[PDB]
C-alpha cells in the first residue's frame, strides 16, 4: 500500500476516493495534519455524515452500514474516522474491516489513523483488500538530521523568519518533537507582538509547552562535564522528571557508549557516531567519553547504574536522585577520571 | 392430609421443578400421581411427565422450627391481614421489611417505622387472647404465605414475645407456615 | 502432559486407594504436570467421575468417562485456571464445588480435577481448603503441579500426596531422546538442567534453546579468556533469558566443581569450557557469579521495567570486570 | 471420595487437643464462668487448637446445659454441633469469601433468633482472608452485637486481622505443640486404630505434623491412603523423604574433607529421588551446634546428637568453637539461600560448595 | 466484657499526658484563637477522640463557651455520651463511601443547633475514598464562622496540605509501661481485680503504648484465669518470662560460661517459652549496659531493681563485649529462621559469641 | 470563626492582580484583545498558579461587555459574571462527571447555543484527564470542525490523559512555579492592599518556604494570621513552620561525628521526645552525609532550590574531610539493617551511634 507523506497527502486524497486513508505514523504533528486533509477534503466531498469511532483493541464495529439504503432520512455517506488499536485492528477488527474492503464503504469513507501496523494485521485480509484504494500517509517524524530542514520549512509555516540558528538549536533540543515545536513557535509568537523568532528572542522566553530533554545533561557528561550534566538534573527535577526516563535514556546512551568504546579505542570517534547513532552534536562529546571513558572504570559505572534501576524499579526507592550524584562522577569519573565507591 | 402412608423417599425436588409441578395443577391436569423414589420419582400430570432425580441428601429439619408454643391464636383474616401489613410495611424498615408487631388483643395494632422517618400504623383486628405477641418479623416474607395461603382464616399460634409465630391456617391445617422474628 | 506410561502406576493406587475409601479422595502428584500429570490427572477423573467404574482402567468406556469425554459430565469438570486471570481463582472454584453441593448431577462420582494445582490463585485456594479437605460425595478430587512446591501447606495439610518424582533421568532421557535429537548429553545436560525432570528436560531441545544453549556456549567460550562476556549478551538475552541464563548456570558450576576437583558436571554437553571458568577465573568469583546468573535470571522475571538487556549487559561488563584484579572478588553471603 | 481423621480427632472434651493449657483452662475457665466474651479469638495453627478450642466453647455455650467449661458432652445442641445442621450455631470459612460482600450479609441474620436455640453464636475461622474491609465491619458488633449472638474468632493468624480487632477479642493464644506433645497424641491415636501404627514413622509423623493437630492428624490418614494400610516406618520415612541416614554429617565431613565429588555426586541421585534438602539441612546443621556445645560442655547439652555423640565430642574439640560458629553459619546462610537456585537440588549444591569452598 | 471500651477516657481526667495538648486546648478556648479546624494525630492508646470529646466539650455547653473537663449542662454532658446533636461522628466499617463525606460539608452551612458551634468530629480518616479528602479542600479552605471541623487524623499525612497549612494541629502521643502499669492498677484497684505488678508489668509492657490494647491484654489473663492476673496466665498466654532471667543468662555468658548457659538455655526451654524472646532480651539489655556506660541513666520499668547488675555490667564489661554479644546475637536473629531449630540455633550463636568470645572462646583445641 | 481566610483570592482574578506566573499572562491578553484565539485551549501547572483564574480571564474578553477585550473590565459586569459561573456564556461544566460518553453527548447538543452575553460560548472544563475512552471520540466532534462561538476552555493539572489529536488539537499554555519573589511581592503588595500587615521576613520565609504556589501562601497566610492576631508575623510563619517540622538528624550528625557523649543520647531521646523515626532518622543522617561528601566533589551538588541551605552544607562539607564522611556512612549504613533485630530501633539507631563516637 501507497505511502504518502503527509505533506503529499493531497496527492491521493484528491485525485480520488481513497478507501482507507490509513495515517500510520506516529509524530502526532504528523498524523494530526493527515488525519484533517483527508477529513476537510472528505466533509467537503459529500461525507459531511462525519464521525469518529475508534476500534477499540475490542471486537468492536458498530457501523458497518458500507451501502444498505437504508436512509433517505438521511441518506449521505458518511465518513467514519478510526482510531486503531496499539498495534492496529485485531480480529473481529480485521474481519469487519475486511467486510469493508468488499463493500462500498458507503456512508463510510474510511479514514483509519493509527500507528503502524502490524505485520499479519497488515498481510490479513483486510489490510490487503483496502489497498490499492486506500492511502498509507507515513505520520514518522525526521531524523535529527532532516528534522531541521523540516523545521525550516515549517518555519515559514508561521512565515517567521525563526532563525536557522535558532532552528537547530530547536532540532536539537526538540531533536523530533515537532508538535511541540509547532506550539513552540506559536506561544512566543503571540508573546511578543512581532512573534518573530530568531534565536535571541528565542532565547528570552523559551515556550514552557516544550521540553529540554535528557540530551543536556547527557551530553554534558559526555564531554565529561561533571556539573554541567548535574545543572542540568537541578532542572530536570523541578521540571518534575520521572527518574525512570532519565535512568532509560541515560541507559541508552551509556550502554551505546559501551560497546562503543568496546569497539572505540580503535575505530574513529563519531563515524561511529552516526554509524550508529550519536547525534551529530554529540558525536564529538561521544567520541571523547570513549577515550575518557576506559571501558573498565566504566564497569562500575553500570552496577551502580544498574543499581539504581533496580532501586527504583523493583524496589520503588526515590532515592536514584541521590545515587545519580554519584554516578555522573562515577562514570565520568569528573571530565577526567574519578572512579570512586559505587555511590 | 390426603396422600399415602406409602413410603416416602428422598424425593427432594429443587426450586425449578415444584414451580411446573405447580403449574400441572391447578385443578386442572390430571390429579397428579407421583411415584416417590429416591430415584427419581416420576410424577405424572399434564401430557407431561415431569421427573427429577431428585438431589439426594436430608431437608433441614421442620417440626423444631415452630414456634415455641405456638398457641396464642390470632385468627384473623389473612387477607385484611395481608392488606395492612402490606401498608404498614412502607414505613417500616425499608430494609428487611422487618415489620414489629403489638397486636393489641382481640384488634391489633401494630407500629412500624422506616427508620428512615416515617411511620404506619394500623389498628385492625385479631382475635387474639393472650396478651399482645410483641413479636416482629420480616413482612417480605409473610405475606407471601397469606397470599399461598389459600386460606384466610388463619390462626396464628405465636408465642407471644419475640418468637416465631406460627401461622396456619385457622381453617385447616394444610397450611402452616413459620417465620421468625427479627432482631432482639 | 500426555500420558505416559510412568503415569499408571500412580493412578492404580491411587484409584485403588480410591475404591478402597482407603484412598482418600485428595490427591497431590509432585510429578511436574510437564513429567505427565495432567493426562494422569485425567485420566483418574476419567475413572472417578464415572464412579471409579472397573478395577482401575482409565475409562475408554462409560459414560460417564465419554460424557467426560465429551465434558458434558456436570459432574466432570476439568478446573483449568480461570482464563479473566490466567490462575484458577476464587470463583471458578466458587462454582463447581457448589454445583457438587446438589450432589451428582448426572451421574457417576464426579471428579473435578485441577489441571494444575500448580496454577491455583489465593481465593480459589482457600477457597478449596475445606472443600479438599472436607469430602463431598463422590468427589474424587485430583491436583497437578509441576512440583508439589506449586501448592501451599495448608491445602496439603489434606492432600493425601501421591508422589510422583520425575521418572529416572536415564529413562527420562530415552524417553527425552526418543523426540529430540540431539546427542543424550544435551538430553542429559538439560535433563541434568532441569533439575532432572523430563517434562522439564524435553524443552530445551525445542527452539533455539538448545541450539542457543549452544550459541550461548560457543560465544562463551570466547567471552570467558578475553575477559568479553560483554560478547554473550544475546545469546542469554532472550524470552528463554533465564533459561539461557539457566545453560549457564551449569557450567560454571561444573567450573567450581573443578575447582573442588569434581569431574561431575550437569552439562555434560561439553567439559572443556567447564574447565576454562575454573580456569579463567577463581573459583571466588565463579562463585560469586554463579550466584549472580540466577540472580539476573531472578530479576529477569523479577524487577518491573527492567531492560532485559541492561542486566545482561551489565553483568558481562561486571565479570569483565573480576576478571581484572583489584576490582574486588566476592564469594556470596550477606 | 474417603474419610478423614483430623476432625474425627476434633474434642468434644479439652484432652482431645494437645496443649495449649493456658488456653485449654483458659477455655474451660472461661466457659464455667460467665467469663463468656461474645469475642473470642483463638489464634493458633491451623487445626492447632484454634478450632478445637472453637468447638468445646461451641458446645459449651451452646451446651444445653448452659455455658459450661467443658461442653457437657451430649446435648442435643453439644453433639449436633459437631454435625450438620445447628441452627444457634452458624459457623463461617472467611477463605473462599474476600469480599466485604460476604462479610456484610453476615451480619444481618443475627436478628433471627432460634425458635429454640440460646445463643446465637457465630463461628468465623479464617476471617484473615476477608478484605479490610471484611475486617472493619465486624468491630461494629464485636463491641455491642445483638444478644444470644456471639464472635468466636479462631484465627490461625491474627494478623492479618486488625489491633482493633484484637483489641475486641479474648484472644487465646494457643500457642505450638511439641514434636512430642504430637508425637504422643498420635501415638496414642494411631495405637487406637487397628493398623499397626508405627513409632519410628509416629516420630516421623509427629516432628512431620507441623505443631498443627490437624496436619498431623491429616499426614497420617494420608499415610495409610499410599502405604494402602498400616504405619510402618519405612513408607512413611521414604513418603516422608526423609533420609533417617548420617548422610548430613558425611557430606559434611566430605566438604571438610575438601571433598567435592562425594558430596555433589551423592545429592545429585537424592535429586532423581528428589530427596528432601532440607531435612538433610537441618541435621547438619544441628550437629555443627552440638558439637559446638559439645565442646561448650559435652554434657551441659541438651544434646540429642548422642549416637554420634563421641562423633560430636570429636568434633567439638578439635575444632575450635570459632570454626564451629563458622561451618554453622556457612551453611546457614546457604539454607537460607538455598532455595533461590533454580534447580533445588542446585541451591544445596551452593551451599555445600561453600562450605566445601570453606573447606 | 469490652474492658478496652468501657475504660476509656471521657473527661480530660481521663486523658492521661498530653497536658499540653490539654493546655492548649484550654488556653484556645479561652481567648478566641480558636480556628475552624483542629487536628488530632496519635496513639489509639489516649485516643485521637477522647481529647476531642474534651475540646467538643469545651466549644459547647448550655452555659455559653469556656474550656471544661467534664460534661455540663447537656451539650458538654451528650457531648461526650455520645449524644450530642452537632457531634456527627465521622467514622467506618464496610462504609467506605463519598456519600458519608458528603453531609458533613452540608451542616457546614447549618449553624449549630445546640452547640455554639458545628460540633463535627472525624476519627481515622483513611479507609474513605479519594473523593472526599478534595471535597473537604473546599469547605476547609473557606469555612463558615459557625461551624467547627475537628479533625483526627492519626497521621496528618493523609490530609492534604492546604487544608493542612490552615489546621491547628496536635498530637497525641503513646504511654509508658510505668504509666500504663500505673494505670492498669489504678484501673483494676477501681474494677479491683487482682494484679501483681509483675503481672502488670508483664501486660503494661506487651501493651504497644495502646492502654486500649494493655486492657485487651487484660481481658484474656481475667478469662484464662476466672479473672486473675497472675503471672502465669499473663506470661503464658503471652509467652514472655522476666529479664533476670536472661540476665542471670547474660551474666552467664559473659563470664564466658557453657553450662550456665546450656542451663538457662534449658530453662527456657523448660517454660513452653520463645527463644527469640531470649535474644531479643539479650541485645535490649547488652544496649542498656551500654547506656549506662555513658550515662547513669537508661535503664528498664521491668527493672526498678537489676539497675545494679545494669550498672555493674556497663562498668565491668568493655564496651567492645558489649557490641560482640550484641552482634552475634543479633545475627542469630536474623538467621534463627533457618537454623536447623531455634533452640540450636540459639544455642549455636551463644556457642558462637563464645566461640567467638572476646573474653575466650570454647576450648579451642 | 476563621477569621481571615485570603486563601480564595489573589490568584489571578483580574489579568493583572497576582504578579507571579507572568509567563502565560502576557501572550494571554496579546492573543485574547486580538481576534487570534482559538477554539480550544489547555491549562495545565501546579496550583496556585490559579489554574483556573487564567481560563476565566479568557472567557472574560470574549464575553465581556467590552466586547472582545483583554482590556479590564469592570463595570462590564459580563466580565464580573463570567469571574464566577454567572455568566451565561461561561459554562463551568467541569470534567469529573463527563466522564462517560453521555456525559459528553449532551454538551455537543449544547454547541448549537450562542453566546447569551459575553461574545463567546465559553464552556470552562477544567481538571480534564478523566474521561473514559468512548468520551474522548466525541469532544474532538468541536474541535474537528470546530464551532467558534463555544470556545472550550480546558484546565488540568495532567495534560497526559488528553490524546495528541486533542493536544495537537489545542493550544497550551503552560503555568509554572512561584517564586520566593514572586509570591513574596504578590503578598507584599496584596496585602498591603488588603490593609494587611506583613512584617517583612514573613513573607520572604513564606515566600521561600513555598514556591510553586501561590494558592499555598495564602493558606499558610491563614494560620500564620490565625497565630499572629491577623497578622503575617514572623513570629507567625516560624512558628507555623516549626508546627510542620523538625530536624533531628543535622543536630545528630554534628553530635555524632564531634564525638558529643550525651549529646547524642540527649539528642536521641529528644528525637523520641519529638518522635521520629528511627529508621528515617538513621536515613536522614546517611543523605547528610553524602552531601557533605558530594559537596566535597562538587559545589554543583548544591543545586540552585539549594541556595536556602548551602551556606551550611558548604560548611559542614568543609569542616569534614569526605573519607570520614565515608567511614561513618559506612556505619550508618550497617546500623540501618539493626533496627528490624534492633529491639528498638531507637536503641537499633543509638547503639549504631554509640559507635559512631569511636570514629569520634
Amino acid at each position: 500500500m501507497i505511502r504518502l507523506y503527509p505533506e503529499q497527502l493531497r496527492a491521493q486524497l484528491n485525485e480520488g476516493l481513497r478507501a482507507a486513508y490509513l495515517l500510520l505514523g506516529n509524530d502526532p504533528l504528523l498524523l494530526q495534519e493527515s488525519q484533517d486533509a483527508v477529513r476537510q477534503v472528505a466533509a467537503a466531498q459529500g461525507f459531511e455524515e462525519h464521525h469518529t469511532f475508534s476500534i477499540d483493541p475490542n471486537t468492536d464495529w458498530n457501523a458497518i452500514f458500507s451501502l444498505c439504503q437504508a436512509m433517505s432520512l438521511f441518506a449521505s455517506r458518511q465518513t467514519l474516522l478510526l482510531l486503531l488499536p496499539e498495534n492496529g485492528p485485531n480480529a473481529a477488527i480485521n474481519e469487519q474491516l475486511l467486510t469493508l474492503t468488499g463493500l462500498l464503504h458507503d456512508d463510510l469513507l474510511l479514514i483509519v489513523r493509527g500507528n503502524k501496523l502490524s505485520k499479519a494485521q497488515e498481510n490479513a485480509a483486510w489490510f490487503t483488500a483496502l489497498a490499492n484504494r486506500s492511502v498509507q500517509v507515513t505520520c514518522q517524524t525526521p531524523e535529527q538530521a532532516q528534522l531541521p530542514r523540516w523545521v525550516a520549512a515549517r518555519a515559514k509555516q508561521l512565515n517567521l523568519e525563526l532563525d536557522d540558528a535558532a532552528n537547530q538549536v530547536l532540532c536539537y533540543c526538540y531533536e523530533g518533537n515537532l508538535l511541540a515545536l509547532a506550539q513552540a513557535l506559536e506561544r512566543l509568537s503571540l508573546l511578543w507582538p512581532d512573534g518573530k523568532l530568531t534565536l535571541p528572542r528565542v532565547e528570552q522566553a523559551v515556550n514552557d509547552a516544550a521540553h529540554f530533554t535528557p540530551f543536556h545533561w547527557v551530553d554534558a557528561l559526555l564531554m565529561g562535564k561533571s556539573k554541567r550534566a548535574l545543572h542540568i538534573l537541578q532542572q530536570l527535577r523541578l521540571e518534575g522528571s520521572e527518574p525512570v526516563i532519565l535512568l532509560r535514556t541515560l541507559q541508552r546512551e551509556l550502554l551505546l557508549l559501551v560497546n562503543l568504546k568496546r569497539q572505540s579505542a580503535h575505530t574513529p570517534l563519531r563515524a561511529l557516531f552516526d554509524k550508529h547513532r550519536v547525534w551529530q552534536n554529540r558525536r564529538g562529546m561521544m567520541g571523547e567519553a570513549l577515550n575518557r571513558l576506559s571501558q573498565t572504570q566504566l564497569r562500575q559505572a553500570v552496577q551502580l547504574l544498574t543499581r539504581t534501576e533496580l532501586t527504583l524499579k523493583q524496589d520503588y526507592g526515590q532515592s536514584v536522585w541521590a545515587e545519580l550524584e554519584g554516578l555522573s562522577l562515577l562514570l565520568c569519573h569528573k571530565p577526567l577520571a574519578d572512579v570512586f565507591i559505587d555511590g | 392430609p390426603i396422600g399415602q402412608s406409602l413410603p416416602s423417599h428422598s424425593v427432594i425436588v429443587p426450586r425449578k421443578g415444584v414451580i411446573e409441578l405447580m403449574r400441572m395443577l391447578d385443578g386442572g391436569d390430571n390429579p397428579l400421581r407421583v411415584q416417590i423414589g429416591s430415584n427419581n420419582i416420576r410424577a405424572h400430570v399434564g401430557d407431561f411427565i415431569f421427573t427429577s432425580k431428585l438431589v439426594d441428601g436430608r431437608f433441614p429439619d421442620y417440626r423444631r422450627v415452630l414456634p415455641k408454643n405456638p398457641d396464642k391464636h390470632l385468627e384473623a383474616g389473612c387477607d385484611l391481614l395481608k392488606q395492612a401489613f402490606a401498608r404498614a410495611a412502607i414505613l417500616s424498615n425499608e430494609k428487611f421489611r422487618g415489620v414489629r408487631l403489638y397486636v393489641s388483643e382481640n384488634q391489633l395494632k401494630i407500629t412500624a417505622n422506616n427508620p428512615e422517618q416515617e411511620e404506619a400504623e394500623e389498628i385492625l383486628d385479631v382475635t387474639y387472647s393472650g396478651a399482645e405477641m410483641e413479636i416482629g418479623f420480616n413482612v417480605s416474607y409473610v405475606l407471601d404465605v397469606l397470599n399461598a395461603l389459600k386460606c384466610e382464616n388463619v390462626r396464628m399460634m405465636l408465642t407471644d414475645s419475640v418468637s416465631s409465630v406460627q401461622i396456619e391456617d385457622a381453617a385447616s391445617q394444610s397450611a402452616a407456615y413459620v417465620v421468625m422474628p427479627m432482631r432482639l | 502432559m500426555r500420558w505416559y506410561p510412568w503415569l499408571r502406576p500412580d493412578f492404580e493406587k491411587l484409584v485403588a486407594s480410591y475404591q478402597a475409601g482407603r484412598g482418600h479422595h485428595a490427591l497431590l502428584i509432585q510429578a511436574l504436570p510437564g513429567m505427565g500429570d495432567d493426562a494422569l490427572i485425567y485420566a483418574l477423573s476419567r475413572y472417578l467421575l464415572c464412579q471409579q467404574p472397573q478395577g482401575h482402567k482409565s475409562c475408554g468406556h462409560c459414560r460417564g468417562c465419554q460424557l467426560m469425554q465429551a465434558g458434558t459430565h456436570p459432574d466432570y469438570y476439568t478446573l483449568a485456571p480461570e482464563k479473566g486471570k490466567n490462575t484458577l481463582g476464587v470463583d471458578a472454584v466458587r462454582e463447581v464445588t457448589e454445583k457438587l453441593n446438589e450432589h451428582a448431577r448426572l451421574g457417576g462420582a464426579k471428579v473435578v480435577w485441577v489441571t494444575d494445582a500448580a496454577l491455583l490463585t489465593d481465593a480459589a485456594a482457600n477457597a478449596l481448603l475445606k472443600t479438599l479437605e472436607e469430602p463431598p460425595a463422590e468427589t474424587w478430587f485430583f491436583l497437578a503441579t509441576r512440583e508439589p512446591e506449586r501448592l501451599l501447606a495448608t491445602l496439603r495439610s489434606r492432600c493425601r500426596l501421591h508422589y510422583l518424582a520425575p521418572p529416572p533421568e536415564q529413562y527420562a532421557v530415552t524417553w527425552l531422546s526418543r523426540e529430540v535429537t540431539m546427542s543424550q548429553d544435551a538430553l542429559l545436560a538439560a535433563l541434568r538442567l532441569s533439575a532432572g525432570s523430563p517434562g522439564a528436560a524435553l524443552a530445551l531441545f525445542q527452539g533455539d534453546n538448545w541450539q542457543a544453549r549452544e550459541t550461548l556456549c560457543q560465544a562463551l567460550a570466547y567471552s570467558v579468556p578475553s575477559g568479553d562476556w560483554y560478547s554473550l549478551l544475546a545469546a542469554l538475552n532472550h524470552e528463554q533469558a533465564p533459561a539461557r541464563l539457566h545453560w549457564l548456570a551449569t557450567l560454571l558450576m561444573d567450573a567450581l566443581k573443578r575447582h573442588h576437583g569434581a569431574a561431575q558436571v550437569t552439562n555434560v554437553d561439553v567439559p572443556g569450557l567447564v574447565a576454562e571458568l575454573a580456569n579463567h577465573l577463581s573459583p571466588s568469583r565463579l562463585q560469586a557469579i554463579l550466584g549472580d546468573v540466577c540472580h539476573i535470571r531472578e530479576q529477569l522475571m523479577s524487577v518491573t521495567g527492567i531492560n532485559r538487556e541492561l542486566l545482561i549487559t551489565d553483568l558481562l561488563l561486571r565479570i569483565e570486570h573480576y576478571l581484572q584484579p583489584g576490582v574486588v572478588l566476592p564469594v556470596p553471603h550477606l | 471420595s474417603y474419610q478423614v481423621l483430623a476432625r474425627k480427632w476434633r474434642p468434644q472434651t479439652f484432652a482431645d487437643v494437645v496443649g495449649q493449657e493456658h488456653v485449654l483452662t483458659a477455655l474451660a475457665n472461661g466457659l464455667s464462668l460467665g467469663r463468656i466474651h461474645h469475642a473470642y479469638l483463638f489464634s493458633g495453627t491451623r487445626g492447632v487448637g484454634k478450632t478445637s478450642i472453637a468447638r468445646l466453647l461451641a458446645k459449651g455455650l451452646n451446651c444445653e446445659t448452659g455455658i459450661t467449661a467443658t461442653p457437657c458432652g451430649v446435648c442435643d445442641n453439644c453433639r449436633e454441633i459437631e454435625q450438620g445442621r445447628f441452627v444457634d450455631l452458624i459457623e463461617i470459612d472467611a477463605a473462599s469469601r474476600t469480599k466485604v460482600e460476604d462479610t456484610r450479609d453476615l451480619l444481618d441474620n443475627v436478628q433471627y433468633a432460634p425458635a429454640r436455640g440460646r445463643f446465637k453464636v457465630y463461628l468465623i475461622d479464617e476471617v484473615h482472608m476477608l478484605s479490610r474491609h471484611s475486617f472493619n465491619a465486624l468491630l461494629k458488633t464485636l463491641e455491642e452485637p445483638p444478644e444470644h449472638v456471639k464472635f468466636l474468632l479462631a484465627t490461625t493468624d491474627p494478623q492479618k486481622l486488625p489491633v482493633t480487632i484484637l483489641s475486641r477479642c479474648l484472644q487465646f493464644h494457643l500457642k505450638a505443640l511439641d514434636v512430642e506433645q504430637i508425637r504422643h497424641q498420635l501415638e496414642h491415636i494411631l495405637n487406637e486404630e487397628h493398623i499397626a501404627h508405627e513409632p519410628r514413622a509416629l516420630q516421623l509423623l509427629a516432628r512431620a505434623a507441623e505443631g498443627s493437630l490437624r496436619d498431623a492428624l491429616s499426614l497420617t490418614d494420608q499415610a495409610i491412603a499410599s502405604g494402602d494400610g498400616q504405619v510402618s516406618t519405612q513408607a512413611v520415612s521414604a513418603m516422608l523423604g526423609t533420609l533417617d541416614d548420617d548422610q548430613a554429617l558425611s557430606l559434611v565431613e566430605a566438604m571438610v574433607e575438601a571433598n567435592g565429588e562425594r558430596v555433589m555426586a551423592l545429592i545429585n541421585e537424592a535429586a532423581a529421588r528428589g530427596i528432601e534438602w532440607e531435612a538433610l539441612l537441618v541435621e547438619m546443621l544441628g550437629l555443627l551446634h552440638r558439637i559446638a556445645m559439645v565442646q561448650l560442655s559435652p554434657a551441659a547439652l541438651g544434646n540429642d546428637m548422642a549416637a554420634i555423640e563421641l562423633r560430636m565430642r570429636e568434633l567439638a574439640r578439635t575444632i575450635p568453637p570459632t570454626d564451629i560458629q563458622l561451618y554453622y553459619q556457612t551453611l546457614l546462610i546457604g539454607r537460607k539461600e538455598l532455595p533461590y537456585a533454580p534447580d533445588r537440588r542446585m541451591g544445596v549444591e551452593m551451599t555445600l560448595l561453600r562450605a566445601l569452598a570453606f573447606h
